[PDB]
């Protein structure tokens, strides 16, 4: 029936390497700040366009700012202007910068930066102080040596014999952060139609210095 | 007024009529004191006349306040829309000669003290547009000369009544050109069922006694 | 021109044919802030690369 | 009780039994930086004690962050209490009242509210990021609030699966984090008895996501369980800290044999952990069965079929078991609180420990007067009625028992800020469900229904017909100052009452929120920052008041100061034309305002010590040093009031008679201020002369107070006035590359970068800078969107600074909608805030003078 | 000790004091310790150093405040109670109280009262302010006033103060604010001849959940029914206490005889056979009604010679012919038709007729302009009862005491109310803030919409 599968980690690593040319090598969703479905929903609801985002017809009949009739509240003579309130500020904080935010979605806040040191040389030890890491600039109730505490003979570290790392340790650690479906080791079978190859490509920020037609 | 009609929610601003034709900074600005004063004055006036003999209704009235907050005094009279702005207050600027502005100057010392800006009431605009619509609809099986005579009469009436206000009003000029183009299109449709291109203006604008329709123009037609 | 455009933005905020090509007039991302014009493309520690590009 | 509850390993009957014995309780507050694992740690504890509840594989359950806004945003917004019965490594059971606090620097009011009723602090530190802004501030706050602090180094798996540092370097990183914490504690606390080190038991190591938690003691216990002939206590005493193991003699030494042996910690704790994680995530199909056979872990085929992350969680859970190290730490290094009651009463209670009630409460016995203290107010889902969450410091709360609720303004003389209420029901609040009870003894946290009406922020509950000499607990002292300010209005004025009700409810909910109505009928709200205000508006618009609200653009609150003594000595006379006063104003010395604000001085001090301090430190002559009268708007304000009037010219007895009136006028004037009606900061007001009328009905009351305020205003105006701005302290955490981008963004907004350093052992950098609060708006989103999300920043109020311009200048011309250049920012701000408040267009230095 | 000798006591001006609204501090919005400044009539938080009241006193020189919850006066900044008996008027206007003798003699009062300003009036006949759209609610509230039993019950706060209510009950705001409004209306020593229903209407909108707003007028009959049911349920304390004041005063009982017509489009044989089925036979579903819903015959569609006025008319007894055992109303639900007979069984002391004036036709709503011809001072309902109950019922003559009338189009509707003032016998016509005297013989000449009749 070709319904479900369960691969091995070397297989997954080889397949990931082969598919490399179709994947953006992103480890976090911080890239998509104010560029995710929730931000787009909020922009559509508020009838505004993120610089690189889509643009729809007004969801609700837009309020004309030339209709309001200079109350005490909207008296322009009390405002203090330092920086223009761009659309991004309102999209980020919908309830503080907008009047009548309806059907507006709250956008996920920061997610802690993932600091994963991709390995470029496969000959190095799995656990290695890569030059990218900032150095640790070196510089206590200890009992005396003359003390008599003595461990029994049988006792020793739990896995002394087991090697610290093997030839497929860095590969597994990389697979931990590979994008879906390359972070799995089992699953179901999809349809060739149901697999889109460039959705991640057009969900990203457009590369700089592109023509207007491709931007649109 | 507030003792008679207490207002805890500051709701006296919800239904206030304002002259939407002017820009925001030219309209009346709704301050608490000014809004309350206008409502109080209207209430005091409406108290005098009994309900039986006749009634004064707020929805169809308009009360405008000039004070330390509002520098413009607005009103509508005889189909005009006049706005008076003092020279001392919120002018701070030199003035050239615009067509729709009257230079109200003190009569004893002969000093420019205020300026009155004029416009044509939106009601008058709508009445003229409906007059043109009636001319077109009732045109039916009538004659080109009669259509042009109706247009000339309407335009002369409007232009001789609202002399400077028409120039001051930027919407009435567009309305005039639209109606004139509609009339010309009616004549052309009567001439033939297929729209031409670059139709000559001589037929329309030539005097009647010389064989033309003697049409009166109010736009910028380039021969 | 940038300062005038910023002031314009502030003032504006406060006060049949079968076409297969989208018009350039539909384009967004035409900003005046340099921080949004040049946006410091991500360097993935110099070891990650964008998909597709050579 | 008898209500329905989820299945638990322990039993509610045993929990009720435990609450009576106040020796097996522990009031703990989980605090730390943003996104450092506190909520997931608490959830794993809940999972341990409640087998039915579980955290999803792909998604992480919280069991805090219950709110809809919390769930959507991903950031904790409100502190959450939990009550669990956790077992100790020895097998004994204790009761833990754990208040999990939010991390964002904007919600520190929640942390302060938790600390007020907590007795111990557990500080969560990420293993990769290390010490951060909020951790520093929280260490300061805890050591100042006099709590016992312990540390949990969380996310230790980032050193293995993300940085993949070698074991020795991971050990060095952990040691460095411990050193930073110890340095901060020593800085902020004079006493040196409080030293943090895993050898003592003050530090635990946790990876909450993969359910790992251990102390040297617990890991030595695992070793002893495997081989039963070792004292895990001695083993743990020897593991950490430069102790090299020697296997030929089977002994531990401070001297390294072979010059290559790893420390005992790296050998025994860290290295096998590296091995387990690497085997699970790299060789799940080749050698993991053998490794599990060695460890003794046996798991089903369906279990080992899982993906790598759930499989890691499962294997680590099977290997380690329960979070016994956390319980060991808390039990060993936190008061009882029978032991910890005495410092609590000493610091919080306003009546003093020496008081008879002070002793009766320090005893902390269930049989005694009722002295409950409520600091939190939690709203029901329907948003109609609030329940008061607090602690019981004496006696026993009973359901249906009438009580006397005292608010903050209550004093033993003005006994009108109290009210008699009737408590409806009691709850022992587990995070997501409340176990209803019928009584609660001293030394426990309690939810109370029916006492919400007469209290706004904080209150104390006692019993009527007893405790006549009862005084309130001190109101919360907050870690920051709420500065950002917004104005609010309903869209349809016919719905104003709904908006007012919502304003009252949000004022109750948010501890440090300040709602007020200005002279011009403008409803203003003060908040800490952008996210704080956004959450407040969301709650006000959706939860409490179901109407639509217009919000003005954010603005800040300024202060008023002087930069040089008054040009001339000014005076005023009472309407009676007697009782003349004459004052001068000048600026204080550097740092004196900071001392007053931070309580280095106390007007309550005996005049001897007060004069001694003022003479010795700030070079003040003793004559003036013993002439202090008041300390600004509050008892601790940044302005001082002295009197230089020599006794030869005036009668000291008469001046003492009118002292109270003059001081009240001075405090009111300082609170309001002449320039824009805002606080006056860093000013010294010296009474140079005073001619007082003889008769009490000629002086006092409505005669002196307005005159005193007018004289204060005149002196301030005569002295060269200036405005003072608030300045936020920003701390960005950006990659090593985006530092230049951060520099650009900050430079665009009058920012100033104090420093930029790397994070040792991590590939990231921290950039510390200062930014004007008014310009700070949108700064974080600007930075994130320009950097593509790789740069993140948190900002907190730091200090006040003088605005560049000169406020009282009428030459300047301000356009309505243009960003003014620097030199007249002061004038712009002054005039526009005057318009906002609704005062006159401007102020003349002779406005309050009597001559004109 | 300085009390009784306050030098500032003259500065008070009763002309500004307006105690008709919410009692919250004007600067903090808190309800706790609220003091009204008697010089300018603004609320502040109360007393003590540094409080808003104290600061306002020293700032403005307004040296006299009243504690809104304890009804005690105080002079500020130097705090001390003020004990003077000439101030009792302010306290009484702030919180009226009626003793048993006063309630008993309330009706037999023929002498006008005089407000603080030179405005004469009578208790109960007092205008109700009209915020944007209130006429219907004002009419219903005015009609519910002038009902001795309900009014006599709601004038005494202790009657309903101690009845239990659940924790989150927001329906008791209705009862307590209704009591407040009734006391304010029947206050005989007011400062103005009119009162503001703002608080009661705010509570009404809050409880009705934005139905019956104050910026849009609804149906008077719908509001009346909902309000009566709401009061009944609220007074029902933690249960449906079968007998509340509302049920005692207004609720009556009728016996409803439903006879399901066999079918319209059936043959005669089947139709008469279906009679034996007993599904189409008379039943008895005796139930209770708060108000009878009389129904008008449709307009004649053509004018006639007699009564030359185009305006049609009907006799009240012709309308009341329904609810006798003889007449049959023709109910028509989808797919089925009922011949419904009715038979009154218990007549309430205060009987409410609601004439179904408005009716929705195929394209819009229409207001049937028929005028019912009824007498005022006598109508004998004895004949509309069963002889089984005529013996039980001794008094059955009814007199009209209140009549709510709707004028204008279904869109631009307006409400007025003719009320009989007991003590005297005069009929007063009240619109929102206008009180006039109307001749008894002119009442029947209007389009009656709601009537309240008294059994005597
Ligand atoms: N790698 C790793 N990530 C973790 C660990 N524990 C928590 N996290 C992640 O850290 C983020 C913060 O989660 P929480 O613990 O719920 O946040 P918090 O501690 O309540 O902090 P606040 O949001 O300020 O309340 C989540 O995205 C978790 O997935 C851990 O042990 N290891
Ligand atoms: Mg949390
Ligand atoms: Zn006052």
């Amino acid at each position: 029936t070709y319904q479900r599968w369960q691969f091995t980690l070397p297989m997954m690593s080889t397949l990931y390497r082969l598919a490399n040319q179709l994947l953006t090598d992103l480890v976090d969703d911080n890239y998509f700040y104010l560029f995710d479905l929730k931000a787009f929903f909020t922009s559509k609801a508020l009838n505004m366009a993120i610089p690189g985002g889509p643009k729809f017809e007004p969801l609700v009949r837009d309020i004309n700012l030339q209709d309001e009739d200079w109350n005490e509240f909207n008296d322009i003579n009390k405002i203090i202007i330092r920086q223009p309130i761009r659309t991004e500020y309102k999209i980020a904080f919908p309830y503080l910068y907008n009047n009548l935010p309806h059907h507006v979605h709250l956008t996920w806040y920061h997610t802690p930066n993932v600091v994963f040191i991709k390995t470029e040389d496969p000959d190095l030890p799995a656990f290695y102080f890569d030059p990218l890491i900032n150095p640790i600039s070196h510089r206590e109730p200890l009992p005396d040596d003359d003390e008599e505490f003595e461990l029994p003979e049988f006792v020793e570290p739990f896995l002394k014999d087991t090697p610290l790392y093997t030839d497929n340790t860095a590969n597994g650690i990389a697979l931990l952060w590979a994008p879906r479906p390359f972070n799995l080791r089992s699953g179901r079978t999809r349809r060739a139609l149901d697999i889109p190859l460039v959705k991640n490509w057009y969900r990203e920020h457009c590369p700089a210095g592109q023509p207007v037609k491709v931007r649109v | 007024y507030l003792t008679e009609h207490p207002d805890p929610n500051n709701e006296n601003i919800v239904g206030y009529n304002n002259k939407k034709c002017w820009p925001r900074d030219a309209r009346m600005r709704l301050m608490k004191h000014d809004v309350n004063l206008g409502r109080a004055v209207f209430w005091d006036i409406k108290n005098r006349l009994p309900r039986s003999v006749t009634t004064v209704q707020w929805e169809n009235s308009f009360v405008s306040v000039y004070s330390k907050d509002n520098p413009n005094l607005l009103f509508n009279m005889c189909g005009f829309e006049c706005r008076i702005l003092p020279k001392c207050r919120t002018s701070y600027e030199e003035f050239t000669h615009k067509d729709g502005v009257w230079n109200l100057q003190n009569e004893v010392t002969k000093e420019r003290t205020a300026q009155c800006f004029l416009r044509v009431d939106d009601e008058s605009m709508q009445r003229f547009h409906n007059r043109v619509r009636q001319i077109l609809m009732a045109s039916g099986s009538t004659t080109f000369t009669k259509i042009v005579n109706k247009w000339n009469t309407a335009l002369i009436g409007l232009m001789t009544y609202f002399r400077e206000a028409v120039v001051n009003t930027q919407e009435l000029l567009d309305l005039l050109v639209k109606c004139e183009n509609k009339i010309q299109t009616r004549i052309k449709i009567g001439l033939n069922s297929k729209m031409p291109s670059r139709f000559p203006p001589v037929v329309f604008y030539t005097p009647k006694e010389l064989g033309g329709l003697g049409m009166l123009s109010m736009g910028h037609v380039l021969i | 021109k940038d300062k005038s455009k910023e002031l314009h933005a502030i003032k504006e905020r406060y006060l049949r044919k079968f076409v297969f090509e989208w018009d350039a007039s539909e384009d967004t991302s035409i900003d005046y802030n340099p921080l949004y014009k040049e946006r410091h493309q991500v360097q993935l520690l110099g070891r990650g690369f964008i998909a597709g590009i050579d | 009780m008898e209500q329905t509850l989820p299945v638990t390993v322990y039993e509610m009957d045993f929990l009720a039994d435990l609450m009576d014995n106040s020796e097996l309780i522990r009031n703990v507050t989980l605090c730390g930086h943003l996104h450092h694992g506190k909520t997931c740690f608490v959830d794993c504890l809940i999972e341990q004690t409640h087998p039915e509840i579980r955290k999803r594989y792909d998604q992480d359950l919280c069991y805090t962050d219950i709110l809809f806004t919390e769930q959507e945003r991903g950031v904790g917004i409100k502190s959450t209490p939990v009550t669990v019965v956790l077992p100790d490594t020895k097998g004994k059971s204790y009761l833990f009242n754990i208040m999990d606090t939010p991390g964002h620097v904007n919600f520190s009011d929640e942390v302060t509210a938790g600390l007020r009723i907590s007795d111990g602090v557990v500080l969560f530190i990420d293993a990769a990021e290390g010490v951060m802004l909020n951790t520093e501030r929280l260490i300061k706050h805890a050591v100042q609030e006099r709590l016992a602090v312990t540390v949990c180094i969380n996310k230790i798996d980032r050193l293995i699966l993300e940085l993949k540092l070698p074991p020795t370097d991971a050990y060095y990183k952990l040691r460095h984090i411990v050193d930073e914490v110890n340095g901060l504690i020593s800085m902020y606390s004079t006493d040196e008895n409080l030293i943090l080190s895993p050898l003592l038991g003050n530090v635990c190591f946790s990876s909450s996501q993969y359910s790992i938690c251990f102390t040297l003691g617990s890991f030595a216990k695992i070793y002893a369980d495997t081989f039963g002939d070792i004292n895990y206590q001695e083993f743990a005493k020897r593991l950490w800290g430069d102790i090299y193991f020697n296997p030929k003699t089977r002994k531990f030494t401070k001297k390294a044999p072979t010059s290559s042996s790893q420390r005992s910690f790296v050998e025994f704790i860290l290295e096998p952990l590296y091995k387990i994680l690497a085997q699970v995530v790299g060789d799940v199909d080749t050698s993991l069965p053998r490794t599990l056979d060695e460890l003794g872990i046996h798991l089903t085929k369906e279990e080992l079929k899982l993906n790598i992350r759930p499989l890691l969680r499962l294997v680590c859970k099977k290997f380690f078991g329960e979070f016994t190290g956390f319980v060991d730490m808390c039990v060993q290094h936190i008061p009882s609180p029978k032991v910890g009651a005495k410092p609590k009463i000493e610091h919080t209670y306003t009546g003093g420990v020496d008081s008879d009630l002070g002793e009766a409460m320090s005893d902390c016995d269930p049989d005694g007067p009722l002295m409950c203290h409520t600091t939190k107010m939690y709203s029901t889902d329907d948003g109609v009625q609030f329940h008061a969450f607090g602690r019981v410091l004496s006696g026993t709360i009973h359901a249906g028992q009438p009580v006397k609720v005292l608010g903050e303004n209550y004093t033993l003389e003005d006994e009108e800020d109290s009210q008699i209420c009737t408590v409806g029901r009691l709850w022992i609040s587990v995070a997501r469900y409340h176990i209803e009870v019928n009584r609660v003894p001293a030394g426990n946290w309690v939810l109370i229904e029916g006492v919400d009406q007469p209290i706004v922020k904080t209150a104390t509950i006692t019993e009527p017909r007893g405790n006549e000499e009862a005084q309130i607990f001190r109101p919360l002292k907050f870690n920051t100052t709420s500065v950002i300010k917004i104005a609010v209005e309903p869209v349809n004025p016919s719905e104003l009452p709904k908006m007012l009700d919502g304003l009252r409810k949000v004022n109750k909910s948010y501890p440090s929120l300040t709602t007020k109505v200005e002279e011009s009928g403008e409803h203003v709200i003060l908040g800490t920052g952008e996210l704080y205000l956004d959450c407040v508006m969301h709650d006000l618009r959706k939860m409490y008041s179901e109407i639509d609200i217009k919000v003005a653009d954010p603005v800040v609150t300024f202060c008023e100061t002087v930069v040089e003594t008054s040009s001339l000595k000014c005076f005023a006379e009472t309407p009676n034309k007697k009782n003349k006063i004459t004052m001068i104003a000048e600026p204080l010395e550097k740092g004196l305002a900071e001392d007053i604000e931070n309580e280095v001085v106390q007007i309550t001090w005996n005049r001897k010590k007060l004069g001694e301090f003022f003479q010795t430190k700030y070079d003040w002559d003793l004559l003036a040093a013993r002439s202090i009268w008041a300390f600004g708007p509050d008892a601790t304000g940044p302005n001082i009031l002295v009197d230089d009037t020599l006794p030869s010219e005036v009668d000291k007895a008469l001046l003492g008679s009118v002292k109270d009136s003059i001081v009240q006028g001075f405090q009111w004037g300082t609170r309001e201020g002449p320039l824009c009606d805002e606080l006056i900061r860093n000013v010294k007001f010296k009474i140079l002369d005073a001619v007082v009328a003889q008769e009490p009905l000629h002086r006092g009351g409505g005669q002196i107070i307005p005159t005193a305020r007018r004289v204060v205003y005149s002196a301030f105006l005569m002295a060269t006035p200036r405005l003072m701005e608030p300045y936020y302290f920003v701390e960005v955490q950006a990659p090593a590359d985006c530092v230049s981008a951060v520099y650009t963004v900050l430079a665009r907004r009058r920012g100033h970068v104090t420093q930029d350093a790397p994070i040792p052992g991590s590939p990231l950098y921290t950039i510390k800078a200062f930014i004007p609060a008014i310009d700070s708006f949108g700064f974080e989103t600007d930075l994130r969107t320009h950097t593509q999300g790789q740069a993140f920043s948190l900002s907190v109020f730091h200090h006040w600074q003088i605005v560049p311009g000169d406020p009282l200048d009428k030459s300047i011309v301000i356009r309505p909608l243009e960003p003014q250049p620097a030199p007249h920012l002061a004038r712009e701000f002054m005039i526009k805030t005057r318009r906002r408040k609704g005062l006159s267009e401007d102020v003349s230095i002779s406005k309050f003078f009597d001559d004109p | 000790r300085r009390s009784r000798h306050c030098p500032y006591l003259d500065t008070i001006n009763r002309s500004v004091l307006d105690f008709d609204f919410e009692k919250l501090c004007s600067i903090s919005l808190s309800h706790i310790n609220a003091y009204a400044c008697l010089v300018c009539g603004k609320y502040f938080q109360g007393r003590g150093l540094k409080s808003h009241a104290y600061i306002h006193s020293v700032q403005f020189s307004h040296h006299v405040f009243l504690n809104l919850h304890t009804l005690k006066f105080y002079c500020l900044p130097d705090n001390y109670e003020i004990i003077d008996s000439s101030l009792e008027d302010i306290t009484y206007v702030l919180k009226p109280t009626f003793t048993k003798q006063q309630i008993a003699n309330l009706d037999k009062q023929a002498k006008l009262s005089r407000a603080y300003d030179g405005t004469t009036y009578l208790p109960g006949i007092v205008g109700l302010n009209n915020i944007k759209a209130n006429d219907y609610a004002n009419a219903v509230l005015q009609a519910l006033s002038n009902v001795p039993p309900l009014r006599n019950y709601f004038l005494e706060e202790d009657n309903y103060k101690n009845i239990k209510r659940p924790p989150g009950d927001i329906m008791f705001l209705l009862v307590q604010r209704f009591g407040e409004l009734m006391r304010k209306l029947w206050n005989p020593r007011n400062f103005k001849a009119h009162v503001s229903p703002h608080e009661m209407l705010q509570a009404v909108v809050l409880c009705s959940k934005k139905t019956f707003q104050i910026t849009k007028q609804g149906d008077g009959v719908d509001f009346l029914s909902w309000f009566l049911n709401a009061l009944h349920s609220a007074l029902g304390g933690t249960k449906k206490k079968k007998k509340t004041i509302v049920t005692d005063v207004f609720q009556g009982s009728m016996r409803i005889f439903t006879k399901k017509l066999p079918h319209p489009d059936l043959p005669a044989e089947e139709k008469e056979q279906l009679l034996h089925n007993d599904e189409y036979q008379e039943t008895m579903v005796e139930s209770t009604f708060m108000y009878l819903t009389l129904d008008l015959p449709t307009a004649p569609l053509y004018k006639d010679e007699k009564e030359q006025l185009i305006i049609p008319q009907v006799p009240l007894f012709n309308i009341l012919a329904k609810f006798n055992g003889i007449t049959e109303k023709e109910y028509k639900t989808y797919k089925e038709n009922f011949l419904k007979r009715f038979q009154l069984t218990k007549l309430p002391p205060y009987l409410i007729f609601c004439i179904k004036r408005f009716t929705k036709n195929n394209f819009f709503v229409e207001k049937n302009p028929t005028i019912v011809n009824f007498p005022i001072t006598n109508v004998d309902l004895r004949e509309y009862l069963s002889e089984e109950v005529q013996a039980v019922h001794k008094n059955t003559t009814y007199d009209l005491i209140a009549n709510i009338v709707h004028d204008g189009k279904p869109s631009e509707g307006s409400y007025r109310i003719h009320v009989l003032h007991h003590g005297t016998g005069k009929w007063y016509e009240l619109q929102d803030l206008q009180v006039t005297d109307i001749l008894p013989q002119m009442i029947t000449l209007s389009e009656a919409y709601i009537q309240i009749w008294k059994r005597r």
